[PDB]
RNA sequence: GUGUAACCCCAUUCGU
RNA sequence: AAAAAAAAAAAAAAAAAAAAAA
């Protein structure tokens, strides 16, 4: 390579880079409306209007 | 680099002993300044006395 | 000598590094390893046994029980809403309130 | 049932009988503030706090001036204030230092929300 | 079926 | 722990308030 011309290149994709992730988030667990109402009253989630 | 001389590193756990022990203990201090309060709470529910029976 | 062997083979502390989305998909997102795809996994595993847990409690339910908490509320399409409790204003203090107000 | 009620509104005769204030939204903002002085400044740092309510028997007061401490320890007339919640509200050290904490809170919290 | 409707119905035109 | 409801605040946070799992 010194003595003709060719030089190095290095290809983009391979080189190590920081990642910089960030924190992800996921959905809250839908519960079926029949399942509510078949669930005993125990067991039956109870909210606020 | 603090390894490398024996007395300086005897002199460095020394500084940190005496960091250690302040939280078991109280250092004495004169009355340098006048009496301004005690610059934390004061508890009134403990009771660290020494039981003698 | 166990350990002595064990620090000399530490000396070196370069860890092995990460590698990164190819650019020519850089679009689609971040290049997920396996701790990030743990996070995802160990999150479907818990409403799905959760699920599990609230299906096996529909089958012993008896539709005869009785609680009196129901006799106050009515399920709206099968969901037990507590419903707010009501005020109950009187006409002296209703106009008493609009006197404070102007 | 009665002579209950007339001995606990006082502190007693233990402490000269004290009487329990009213409580009002100044002295509660005046409590709220009191129970929080960990975090005033960042260079000092205090025990912990005797209960974990507001005390029941409690005054207000301001310290005597002294003829002695003219210059050792005196605030002059103008920086005086009625209450600890605005004394808060004039010094800059604390303004300032309060501020640069919140302002971070916030960001760090945009960056989970998001 | 929670992982960051056609079919049918009325009416219009065409035409072995 | 968590899904809610009621207030204020800052450019979301904060105090109380219920249900459900454990």
């Amino acid at each position: 390579r010194l003595a003709h011309g060719v030089r190095l290149k290095a290809n983009k994709d391979s080189l190590y880079k920081p990642i910089l992730r960030q924190k992800k988030h996921f959905n809250s667990l839908h519960i079926p409306k029949a399942l509510q109402k078949a669930l005993p009253f125990k067991n039956k989630p109870k909210t606020q209007a | 680099k603090i390894d490398r001389n024996p007395r300086v590193k005897h002199r460095e756990k020394f500084r940190r002993a005496k960091i250690r022990r302040r939280g078991q203990v109280r250092e004495v201090r004169k009355e340098e300044q006048r009496y301004s309060g005690e610059l934390s709470g004061i508890r009134a529910g403990v009771k660290k006395s020494i039981k003698l029976k | 000598m166990a350990a002595a062997f064990r620090k000399a083979a530490k000396s070196r502390q370069r860890e092995h590094r990460e590698r990164s989305q190819p650019g020519f998909r850089k679009h689609l997102g971040l290049l997920e390893k396996k701790k990030d795809y743990k996070l995802r996994a160990d999150d479907y595993r818990k409403k799905q046994e959760y699920l599990k847990a609230l299906r096996k409690k529909a089958l012993e339910k008896n539709p005869d029980e009785f609680y009196y908490k129901m006799t106050r509320v009515k399920l709206q399409d099968g969901v037990h809403i507590i419903k707010e409790t009501k005020e109950e204003v009187t006409p002296e203090q209703l106009k008493l309130m609009r006197t404070q107000d102007v | 049932k009665k002579r209950r009620k007339e001995r606990q509104k006082t502190a007693g005769d233990g402490w000269f009988g004290m009487k329990a204030p009213e409580m009002t939204n100044e002295l509660k903002n005046d409590l709220k503030a009191l129970k929080m002085r960990a975090s005033m400044d960042p260079k000092r740092f205090y025990k912990k706090n005797d209960r974990d309510g507001f005390p029941k028997y409690f005054q207000i007061g301001t310290i005597v001036d002294n003829p002695a401490d003219f210059y050792h320890s005196r605030i002059p007339k103008k920086q005086r204030k009625r209450t600890i919640v605005e004394e808060l509200l004039a010094d800059s050290e604390f303004r300032r230092y309060n501020r640069r904490k919140y302002s971070e809170i916030m960001a760090e919290k945009a960056a989970n929300a998001a």
